[PDB]
RNA sequence: AUGGUAGGAUAGUGGCCUACCAUGGUUUCAACGGGUAACGGGGAAUAAGGGUUCGAUUCCGGAGAGGGAGCCUGAGAAACGG
C-alpha cells in the first residue's frame, strides 16, 4: 500500500486533497486527483511546480521505483558531413503513479525544481 | 513500381523478423555457455569430478550428450535449409542428402566447415556488390577518390583488413571479466596440466562480442519493437550480464564504511608507534586469573 | 559600448556604464549620453551634471538628478526649452531614436505588464517593465499585456489586451524593432512561444513571448511613431 | 507463384550469425568432451571471431547506410495494409542579437576604380580643392590623396558637429601619422595613387557580372533585360 | 569545515574528480546544531549580510496543536520516544523535525474541562488517547526545523497516527 | 554509484551530507581512455578606403601572499586592508 515506511506523509498545500491547476494547457488525470498515493514530489497535489521547459520523448528504462529514463533524440544535422545523424542522450525524469508507464509510450516531460542531480524533468501526459 | 517496390518490404521484414528469432536462440544458449567455462578442463580434473556423484554424473552426462547431438544435427539442418531456400548454397542434390543422413559428432564437424565455406564465398560476393552500390549511390566516388583512400576501403576489404589481424582480436576472447574459475582450475595449473585472471585462454568468456550483440539486441529488438512487442528487448539480456558478475558484488554498507575496511590506512601507520612489555605484571598469573576469574 | 548607442567610436575610451535602475542593463542608457552624445546637445559630462542640478530636465515627471540613469523604452522627457517633450522609439536598423511629441501624447505612457499577484491584506497588483507598480489592476489582463500610465497617478487611463490582428511592437531578440508588427501566435517546444510578425513590406518572421509590446491599432496606434 | 525477392545483405547477415550458433553449439561441445585435446577450442575461436567482423564491420555500416530505404520499402508496405483493411472495412534556435548585420555594405570592398569610372561617367561635378591648399609641408608629405581628403572632411565635420578637438597622442601617432606618411611618400606621386596597381588583392569578388544573386535558372537574367 | 558544495561529487558517469575549486565563503556548509533538552539557549547567526538564523541548542517547550478543534498552548517537554530515520538520535534526546516526543500537556487539559467542563473518565474524541491523560504523557511531533528557527513547533498526533506510530514503537 | 522517503545543513533545489530501503544508471548514435607553448582558441572588436585572410583591440587556464590548520567582520570576501 501507500504507507511503507518510517513517517507518515501529507503535503501542507501551502477538499483533503488541492487541485493544482499546471497552465500550459494541462490537466490531471482522473486517478491522480482521486487517488491515495502521496508522493510531495509528483508534480500534481504537491509543492512543486511546473513551469518552464517543455519536451516530448520516448521511455527507453522503467526498471525500478518512482523514475524512469527518456530516450529523446534527433536526426542530427553534421553540417561539414551533410548528414543527419541520430543522436540519443537518455535523461533521467520523474514518474509519478498516475500513469502506468511502459517502454514505448511517448509523453512529455518539464523542469520541476531538479530533485537529485540528473532527475530534470517530469511527465505530465501520456499519448 | 509501388507493388515491386514494397513487396521487397515484405521479404525485410520477414527477414527481419527472421532476424530476432535466432537471437531466441542466441538468448537461451548463454546458461549452457556459462556453465561450459565452470567445467573441468583437463582429462584428469574430469574423473576426480566423476567421483563424487559417479552415479547421477553419469546419467546427466549421457543427457547432455543426448541433448546436444539433438540440437547439434536440427541446427546443421536449418542451416542447410536456410542456405538452400536463400539461394546460398548451389547443390541442392549434395544438400538434400544432408538433411536425411544420420550423422555423428564428426560428421556434424566437417559439415560445418562445409556451410561456413559456402557462405564465404557467398559473402565476398555479396559484400563486394553492395559496398559498389552505395558508393555509386552516394555520389561520393567524384569527391574522395584522391585523399580518404584508407577509410574509404571496401566493406569486403575492410572485413579482411581486420582479419589481418586474427593475434589481437584473440587476446580480446581471453579476457575474464566475469571472473569465472572453472573446476579444479587452481589443481590444475599447480599440477602444470595447463595469477593474473584477466587473461585465461582454457576460459572461453567470449562476452566481449556478445556484450556487443545484446548491444546489437537492443538497438534491433528497440527498432522491431514499433508495432506491438519483440521477442525479448532487455529480458535476460541485461540480467545476463548482471548475474555473471554477481549483480555488482559490492556491498551498501562497505561503499559508506558501514561495514569494516581490512586495508591498510596509509598516513595511519606509526604515530602512536607501539611499546615495551607494557603489562606490569608477569601475563602468566594473569593467564591464572584469566583461567580462574576473580569474578568467576 | 554596442552599436544600439549610435555613437561613433571616436571621443572616447570608457563608455560611461548605466547605473543600478529600473530597466535591464542591455537597453540601458544614461542621460549623459543622451544629452552630450544622441542629440549633440552638451558638451561635457561637467555641464551634463549641471544640467541635472538645475533641474531644467526631467524624465517622467519627476526630475531624477543622476548622471547614469537608464533609459528604457520610449521614456518621456521633459525639457524647457520652447516647452518641448521627447519621446524615445526604437528604429529598425538596430539604433535609438527620439523625437518631439506633444503635450496630450506625453501626459500618457503605454507599457508592458510584466506580473500579475495578489498582495499583501487580500489586495492585488501588477507590475511593469519599468518597476512601476499599478494596484486594483483590470482583472481581465493576463501575462504580456499592456497599460496606460497617467504620469501623475500611477493608475489606467487605457489598455487592450495581446490578441492575434493588433500591432504589437517587437522588442529583443535576434531582431529589434520592425514596423508592422503582427502576424499571430502559437506554441512551440522547448517554450519560446512563437510570435510572428508581418510588416509593411509583407514578410513573416518569428519572434518569443517576451518581446510582446502592444502599441496599438491598424490604423491609429497609441504612440506617435514618426516618419522615416 | 513466384517468390518474393529477398535481400542478399539480410541473407548473408542472417547467415552469419547462423554460423554463430552453429559454431558456439562447438564450444559447448569441446568443454563437454573429456577426451579433448584442445582445451582452448582455438578452431572455433577463429571461426567466432571470423564472422563478427562481417556482423561489425561488414553488414552494419552497410545497414547504417541502407537504413533509409530500407524503412522507405517497409513503410509502402504498412501503407497499403492498412488501405487494404480500410478498402476491406468499406527544433531549437537562438533568437539572439549579434553585431554583424547593421553594419554598411560598403567598407569591404568600396573599390576605388569602379568610382572613378562613375564620377567621368555621370558628369557630376566632384568638389575639387584649389591649386595651392592641397599641400601639407610644403615639401616632404605629398601633395594630396583622395582618401586624406575623406578623412580630413570627416573628422572635421565631427569638429563642426560635436564641438570638441582631439589629441596628437603617441599611441596613434606612431601608426595614424607615421606608416600613413611613409605610404604617401610612395604612393600617392603627384596628388595621384600609384601604389595601388602594384597591389595583388583580387577584384572579382566585389563584381562579378554586377552583383550577386546572378544564375540558377534561365528567368532570373530574362526579367533583367526585359 | 563541511562541504555543501555540488562538484565534490561524482558525474552521472563517474567522473574522476575534476578538482577545479577549493573551499570559499559562499558555499559554507554550517556544522550540525544537534539540540538537547534542558534551559532554553539562543545563538544568533549572521549569514548573507542580513539574514539571522537561530540555532536552538536547548529548549524546553513548545507551540504543538490539536488539529480536531484547532488549538494549541504552551506544554512543558518530556522526552522523545521515536524518529523515523534515526535511532541513536532518541538515545541522544535531540530534537530535531518530525521527532516523536512526551509531554505533559495538563493545560491542554485544563482547557478541555474549561470548554467542556467533564473529566477524561476517570464532542469527542477516540479512545486510544484516553490510555495516557491518566498516565500525563502525551506523545507529540515535532513540525518546524529547530536548527534554524530557534523554536519548537509540533502537532499532536490524531487518529491513524497513533495506529502508525505505535505499531512502529514496537 | 542511481533513485525513494525522512532528517541535518544551506539564502535555496538538491545524495550536498546522514539514516534506512530498492538495486541500479551511461554507452557501437563511442560511455571510459592516450595529443595539444589550449603566448592557442574567443565576430572579443573595429577595421585594414587593397600591407593576399586582420597590421592592430581585448577576453583569456589557475593558485597564492613563508608553509600546512582553524577563526573573524562586510549588500561586498573563506581578505594578502584581521
Amino acid at each position: 500500500t501507500v504507507q511503507s515506511e518510517r513517517a507518515f506523509q501529507k503535503q501542507p498545500h501551502i477538499t483533503k486533497r488541492w487541485y493544482k491547476n499546471a497552465g500550459l494547457g494541462f490537466k490531471t488525470p482522473k486517478t491522480a486527483i482521486e487517488g491515495s498515493y502521496i508522493d510531495k514530489k509528483c508534480p500534481f497535489t504537491g509543492l512543486v511546480s511546473i513551469r518552464g521547459k517543455i519536451l516530448t520523448g520516448t521511455v527507453v528504462s522503467t526498471k525500478m521505483h518512482r523514475t524512469i529514463v527518456i530516450r529523446r533524440a534527433y536526426l542530427h544535422y553534421i553540417p561539414k558531413y551533410n548528414r543527419y545523424e541520430k543522436r540519443h542522450k537518455n535523461v533521467p525524469v520523474h514518474v509519478s503513479p498516475a500513469f502506468r508507464v511502459q517502454v514505448g509510450d511517448i509523453v512529455t516531460v518539464g523542469q520541476c525544481r531538479p530533485i537529485s542531480k540528473t532527475v530534470r524533468f517530469n511527465v505530465v501526459k501520456v499519448s | 513500381s509501388v507493388q515491386r517496390d514494397a513487396s521487397k518490404g515484405y521479404s525485410i521484414l520477414q527477414q527481419t523478423k527472421l532476424f530476432d528469432n535466432i537471437i531466441d536462440l542466441r538468448i537461451k544458449l548463454q546458461k549452457a555457455v556459462i556453465a561450459a567455462n565452470k567445467l573441468p578442463l583437463t582429462t584428469e580434473s574430469w574423473e576426480e569430478a566423476k567421483m563424487d556423484d559417479s552415479e547421477e554424473t553419469k546419467r546427466l552426462l549421457k543427457e547432455n550428450e543426448k541433448l546436444f547431438n539433438n540440437l547439434f544435427n536440427r541446427l546443421i539442418n536449418f542451416r542447410i535449409k536456410f542456405q538452400l531456400g536463400d539461394h546460398i548454397t548451389q547443390n541442392e542434390e549434395v544438400a538434400k542428402h544432408k538433411l536425411s543422413k544420420k550423422r555423428s559428432l564428426k560428421e556434424l564437424y566437417q559439415e560445418t566447415n562445409s556451410l561456413d565455406s559456402e557462405l564465404k564465398e557467398y559473402r565476398t560476393a555479396v559484400l563486394n556488390k553492395w559496398s559498389t552500390k552505395v558508393s555509386s549511390a552516394s555520389g561520393n566516388a567524384a569527391l574522395s577518390s584522391n585523399k580518404f583512400k584508407a577509410i574509404n576501403l571496401p566493406a569486403d576489404v575492410q572485413v579482411e583488413n581486420q582479419l589481418s589481424d586474427m593475434s589481437r582480436l584473440m587476446k580480446r576472447t581471453k579476457l575474464n571479466r566475469r571472473n569465472i574459475t572453472p573446476l579444479y582450475f587452481q589443481k590444475d595449473c599447480a599440477n602444470g596440466r595447463l595469477i593474473d585472471i584477466t587473461e585465461n585462454p582454457y576460459v572461453f568468456d567470449d562476452e566481449d562480442f556478445y556484450r556487443v550483440l545484446l548491444n546489437d539486441l537492443i538497438d534491433k529488438k528497440i527498432s522491431n519493437a514499433h508495432n506491438s512487442e519483440s521477442a525479448a528487448i532487455t529480458i535476460t539480456s541485461t540480467n545476463a550480464r548482471s548475474n555473471n558478475k554477481l549483480k555488482k558484488n559490492i556491498d551498501t554498507k562497505a561503499s559508506k564504511g558501514r561495514k569494516l575496511n581490512y586495508s591498510v590506512q596509509d598516513p595511519i601507520a606509526n604515530y602512536e608507534a607501539p611499546i615495551t612489555s607494557g603489562y606490569k605484571w608477569s601475563d602468566d598469573q594473569i593467564d591464572e586469573f584469566f583461567a580462574g576469574l576473580l569474578g568467576q | 559600448a554596442p552599436h544600439h548607442w549610435l555613437l561613433d567610436k571616436l571621443s572616447g575610451c570608457y563608455a560611461p556604464r548605466p547605473s543600478a535602475g529600473p530597466h535591464k542593463l542591455r537597453e540601458s542608457l544614461p542621460l549623459i549620453v543622451f544629452l552630450r552624445n544622441r542629440l549633440k546637445y552638451a558638451l561635457n559630462g561637467r555641464e551634463v551634471k549641471a544640467i541635472l542640478m538645475q533641474r531644467h530636465v526631467k524624465v517622467d515627471g519627476k526630475v531624477r538628478t543622476d548622471t547614469t540613469y537608464p533609459a528604457g523604452f520610449m521614456d518621456v522627457i521633459t525639457l524647457d526649452a520652447t516647452n518641448e517633450n521627447f519621446r524615445l522609439v526604437y528604429d529598425v536598423k538596430g539604433r535609438f531614436a527620439v523625437h518631439r511629441i506633444t503635450d496630450e501624447e506625453a501626459s500618457y505612457k503605454l507599457g508592458k505588464v510584466k506580473k500579475v499577484q495578489l498582495g499583501k491584506k487580500g489586495v492585488p497588483y501588477v507590475v511593469t517593465h519599468d518597476g512601476r507598480t499599478i494596484r486594483y489592476p483590470d482583472p481581465n489582463i493576463k501575462v504580456n499585456d499592456t497599460v496606460k500610465i497617467d504620469l501623475a497617478s500611477g493608475k489606467i487611463t487605457d489598455f487592450i489586451k495581446f490578441d492575434a490582428g493588433k500591432l504589437v511592437y517587437v522588442t529583443g531578440g535576434r531582431n529589434l524593432g520592425r514596423i508592422g508588427t503582427i502576424v499571430h501566435k502559437e506554441r512551440h517546444d522547448g517554450g519560446f512561444d512563437l510570435v510572428h510578425i508581418k510588416d509593411s513590406l509583407d514578410n513573416t518572421f518569428v519572434t518569443r513571448l517576451n518581446n510582446v509590446f502592444v502599441i496599438g491599432e491598424q490604423g491609429k496606434p497609441y504612440i506617435s511613431l514618426p516618419k522615416g | 507463384k513466384k517468390p518474393a525477392e529477398k535481400v542478399s545483405l539480410l541473407s548473408l547477415k542472417n547467415g552469419s550469425m547462423l554460423g554463430y550458433i552453429n559454431s558456439l553449439l562447438m564450444l559447448i561441445g569441446n568443454r563437454l568432451d573429456d577426451e579433448c585435446k584442445d582445451p582452448s577450442a582455438m578452431d572455433a575461436r577463429e571461426r567466432s571471431i571470423q564472422h563478427r567482423v562481417v556482423l561489425e564491420r561488414g553488414v552494419k555500416p552497410l545497414e547504417k547506410k541502407l537504413a533509409y530505404q530500407l524503412d522507405k520499402l517497409t513503410r509502402a508496405y504498412v501503407k497499403m495494409e492498412k488501405e487494404y483493411k480500410d478498402a476491406e472495412k468499406r527544433t531549437h534556435f537562438e533568437d539572439r542579437f549579434d553585431a554583424r548585420e547593421h553594419k554598411d555594405r560598403s567598407n569591404k570592398s568600396r573599390m576605388q576604380a569602379m568610382e572613378e569610372y562613375i564620377r567621368e561617367s555621370s558628369d557630376q561635378p566632384d568638389w575639387s580643392a584649389s591649386i595651392g591648399a592641397d599641400i601639407v609641408n610644403h615639401g616632404r608629405g605629398g601633395i594630396k590623396s583622395l582618401r586624406d581628403t575623406e578623412k580630413e572632411r570627416r573628422v572635421t565635420s565631427f569638429e563642426e558637429d560635436n564641438f570638441t578637438r582631439l589629441n596628437i597622442t603617441n599611441k596613434a601617432e606612431k601608426r595614424k601619422q607615421k606608416q600613413r606618411e611613409r605610404n604617401a611618400r610612395m604612393n600617392v606621386i603627384g596628388g595621384e595613387d600609384f601604389g595601388i596597381f602594384s597591389s595583388k588583392r583580387k577584384l572579382e569578388d566585389s563584381t562579378s557580372r554586377r552583383g550577386a544573386k546572378k544564375t540558377r535558372s534561365a528567368w532570373d537574367r530574362a526579367q533583367r533585360r526585359l | 569545515g563541511i562541504s555543501r558544495d555540488s562538484r565534490h561529487k561524482r558525474s552521472a558517469t563517474g567522473a574522476k574528480r575534476a578538482q577545479f575549486r577549493k573551499k570559499r565563503k559562499f558555499e559554507l556548509g554550517r556544522q550540525p546544531a544537534n539540540t538537547k533538552i534542558g534551559a532554553k539557549r539562543i545563538h544568533s547567526v549572521r549569514t548573507r549580510g542580513g539574514n539571522k538564523k537561530y540555532r536552538a541548542l536547548r529548549i524546553e517547550t513548545g507551540n504543538f496543536s490539536w488539529a480536531s478543534e484547532g488549538i494549541s498552548k504552551k506544554t512543558r517537554i518530556a522526552g522523545v520516544v521515536y524518529h523515523p530515520s534515526n535511532n541513536e538520535l532518541v538515545r541522544t534526546n535531540t530534537l530535531t523535525k518530525a521527532a516523536i516526543v512526551q509531554i505533559d500537556a495538563t493545560p491542554f487539559r485544563q482547557w478541555f474541562e474549561a470548554h467542556y467542563g467533564q473529566t477524561l473518565g476517570k464532542a469527542k474524541i477516540e479512545s486510544s488517547v484516553e490510555s495516557q491523560f491518566s498516565a500525563g504523557r502525551l506523545y507529540a511531533c515535532i513540525s518546524s526545523r529547530p536548527g534554524q528557527s530557534g523554536r519548537c513547533d509540533g502537532y499532536i498526533l490524531e487518529g491513524e497516527e497513533l495506529a502508525f506510530y505505535l505499531r512502529r514503537l514496537t
